[PDB]
């Protein structure tokens, strides 16, 4: 049995560099050599308690692309946890009889770990966890990082936009954090500054991070600009002055960037990135969402897969 | 095999003796515990004599070896302060605890949006050695908090 | 013929005994009429048969001499309990609790509607004593209700 | 200086049999020679934070007719202490600075004892205390119970409605128990029962009181039919079972009724005195209903005004 | 026929020294020999088309003290302006054919002005000009302010609500500062500050005038502390930062403050100050309001009689 097999993957915090590398790995031939059968008789969950068009949709395809069966709901809003007030503990040890792994997102933080407690023998993939780990997202970003830097190694990260609440970048810094010479450059509003648990964390390990108030302070030696978006939904009555991207990036910002440089964005943005970047060879947020459907195909495979796919 | 000459507990079945001390936490340290319903004896004094470096109160415990698990719950609100439980008679058989990592069903998480809040969980934090301060990370929510900004129960 | 019991005490030289204070009322008044902002020797023993063969509580303090009004206030918990007036070891005048003829600022109208649940106004009850019970009316809510069902701190 | 000079009235357990009987005889004498300029330079705030008619227009028209001004809301909504969120004692600390007495009625029992404890010396007159007391409905009440009976004591008095949540019985209890020789009967759901304060309050003086299960009984010989409307707002969601009349009134059922008789009413109606009692010679909840500039008349000017008028 | 006359009143920064000392001047005769029959057959329109509780109830009182009828509506919803799509201008339009004087508060900036445009002839008095300037309030102010200070000028006033939509600052710093010396101490947060043009207009005037991030930083100097309410209400979305009191005043923060201090704040308060200031021998908020009989009373003589009310 994998490293992986089984598993709950609820915290990129709770992965050896091995477990990444090895789904990286898989994803690598699975991108090659598809499996269209691979988990045929499965029937998996997909829970989500909140909004989402990628991380769903891609997870779900993933999902058949494996031969696998979907049962599920994309609003807990016609759900019994919903109009009957039922606890989630309870739908998750409901559910938990009848799939053999359960994908949720939900808008609260922990919502995932809660879940490892009640879905017994029942591997659970957080695919949101509100505000906090992400790490299906976070497989795709290296799987990325990888395809159009070569290595994930000696890195010039600059994570921009809402980093307090943007639980893509706590999983992320967390992972690139697993691999030796890393440097980042954390550019965002104080009000929304990197979480010092993660700042900590990078001194705990030696890693070399600074802040910066503007792009073009480090668009000249960042190999991954990370952009993200100013996660509304979550912030505070008192931080809604920061409810407009701060950040904004143009073709025109792009002019002394690396040749071997992308511009990485899970999804969801407004006006972080003017859609005239689309155009840029630097654009590579479209084309690392595709990588969904790889990473979170490698992942599946892993989970459910005591052999050790080929 | 005490040995005092100036006003202090006295001596109960399986007693305990060492120096506590709480900076006017005792009462709170029973309204936090449930340490008014065991319908037994109560070793309660406060404000009492110190040895001459910030007053102190004492509470030992009759009727109850509180659990080496227990008694880590003390170890958050003084981490160079006190002893307890000891054996049947007049004789001492102390501890001193340290900083347990584990915190459980006795916290909170002051996260306003920590699934511990609206469902039937049980809190757990990780106690650090942190930069001239102490700060615990909900297991759930991961997110690291003071000690001082878990005061809330 | 002064001080003679079986029973260990912790007498206050000038000071302030409160004693056959029934089960569960001992903490329950010291965690009310908040007795505890006083950098003073406060005793607190509870569940102790020390008045009579019973499961009393006994709250011994320091100088901390609470006029007939705040004492009344409590024979709403402890009608039985006497309260004693200590002169340094040389005891004075006893006492036990009287219904008070009202008990504002402390308890809160049970009353939903009842308008001091949004408006910045002191509690208040005229006391009432009936056949196996206590009647409680509000100044404002004007209804009336049983000493169990009002709840207050 | 009359007895009620100045003096607010928040409760009809406040004020004694001679309080009530100075009010009537006020009543009468104003009722016959009429003072179109007593309070004429005299400004009242008419103040009403629930619904209302006949109270605040009756007490309205008794202001007009004593030469008096009137200036205040009848919707708390359009009010400072609706849209920008502030107390009720500031409300009436800053009122109690520009009128000579504040008429209030609002949802919340005890709010207008409260508004006493801020009105500096400026006369409190309670319209309706939620659900609690109403001392002008219960002055009509008597004005036209003796009007009717031409006394107020050794009478027959039923009543009806939710005993529970009527502030008007409330109060009108409480008077008729100060008066000699009354005997109450007590109809309504178990559930809106007269509440225990009062009939405590009886049996201190020893006044009659019984409980029936249907008017019928009674019928026979009650002198007042003093029926209520259920008080649907101030209901409980559990005790909604209640929110229909379960006592009906019809012509017909008054066939067995004494002469003097007469069916009164705070009157907002629901079904429990059918249209076609309107009729017959009992009924005189609505001329009990005009009573009310008279009653309210002789409030205000033994309130206002420091000589008995006339 | 005196300076003030069928003028309007809309804007302080349209009246002059000599207009409000003539405000204030009769504001005085009028409590030493009052003349309950001035205005004894004028009729005034209260028009408020926004919430109130001060100012319209002590207006429409004034207006009575005067011997003057009253038509108007507190809600502008039971209006044709309302429910039936009506203009404001034509509501003006047919309102001065029917009153003699027109009373308006408006949620828009301006509206007073505009309805100047069509009510011929009829004076225009602005209750509330959305957010911009209230008039008449300041003439309590000013009265209040030297009815406890003795002088109009050589002042240290300090106004600490948010200042940029408090219509209350806009007109007392602009009437203030018609007088001699007056010092100003603007306390207030960055988004909510006081407006350029009152601080452009200081400038000009050669008025000395700083800012500060406490109360307590001014409070030994100053003679008059105007504390103000959050304009929650008028706020953008970008702003529901600044919806909670940021500054708050207690009975602690009171006494190392000069003897004739007085705290004066418009009237409808939520925590900017602690109920227990009430007390002290500075709290001067409520009987300020009381003064809104006197400051009004006086200009609706001086506006609707020819005669200066001598
Ligand atoms: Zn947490
Ligand atoms: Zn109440």
């Amino acid at each position: 049995a994998n490293p992986l097999y089984q598993k709950h993957i609820i915290s990129i915090n709770d992965l050896s560099r091995d477990d990444l590398n090895l789904v990286l790995a898989t994803a690598a031939k699975l991108k090659a050599n598809p499996q269209p059968e691979l988990l045929k008789h499965k029937v998996i969950a997909s829970c989500f308690f909140e909004a989402s068009t990628r991380t769903r949709l891609s997870f779900e395809t993933s999902m058949h692309r494996l031969g696998a069966s979907v049962v599920g709901f994309s609003d807990s809003a016609n759900t019994s946890l919903g109009k009957k007030g039922e606890t989630l503990a309870d739908t998750i040890s409901v559910i938990s009889t009848y799939v053999d792994a359960i994908v949720m997102r939900h808008p609260q933080e922990g919502a995932a770990r809660l879940a490892t407690e009640f879905s017994g023998n029942v591997p659970v993939l957080n695919a949101g966890d509100g505000s906090n780990q992400h790490p299906t997202q976070t497989l795709l970003d290296l799987f990325t990082i990888q395809e159009t830097q070569g290595r994930l190694d000696n890195l010039h990260v600059a994570m921009v936009g809402d980093l307090k609440y943007g639980r893509t970048v706590h999983s992320l810094t967390q992972a690139l954090a697993k691999f030796d010479g890393n440097r980042f450059y954390f550019i965002a509003p104080d009000a929304l500054a990197m979480p010092q648990y993660i700042l900590d964390m990078l001194d705990e390990k030696g890693i070399a991070w600074s802040l910066h108030s503007s792009i073009e302070e480090v668009m000249a030696e960042v190999d991954i600009l990370y952009m993200t978006r100013v996660q509304k939904e979550r912030l505070d009555p008192s931080e809604y002055a920061n409810v407009k991207a701060q950040f904004v990036l143009r073709a025109s910002d792009l002019h002394n960037a690396k040749a071997n440089m992308k511009v990485l964005h899970p999804l969801p943005r407004v006006d972080e990135i003017a859609t005239d970047v689309d155009k840029t060879p630097h654009a590579w947020y479209f084309q690392q969402a595709g990588n969904g459907i790889f990473a979170r195909q490698a992942l599946l495979a892993l989970v459910l897969n005591r052999d050790l796919v080929l | 095999m005490t040995h005092d000459n100036k006003l202090q507990v006295e001596a109960i079945k399986r007693g305990t003796v060492i120096d506590h001390i709480p900076a006017q936490i005792g009462f709170k340290l029973l309204s936090l515990f449930k340490l008014t319903e065991t319908d037994q004896r109560i070793t309660i004094g406060l404000n009492l004599p110190s040895g001459e470096m910030g007053r102190k109160d004492l509470i030992k415990i009759e009727n109850t070896f509180l659990s080496e698990d227990q008694v880590d719950q003390l170890a958050l609100y003084a981490p160079q302060a006190t002893v307890n439980r000891i054996d049947n008679y007049e004789v001492v058989g102390k501890s001193r605890p340290s900083l347990p990592e584990r915190i459980d069903n006795v916290l909170v998480c002051p996260n306003s949006n920590c699934i511990s809040h609206a469902e039937p969980v049980s809190s757990s934090f990780a106690v650090r050695k942190r930069a001239n301060d102490i700060a615990l990370k909900c297991k759930y929510c991961e997110k690291e908090f003071s000690h001082n900004v878990v005061l809330a129960n």
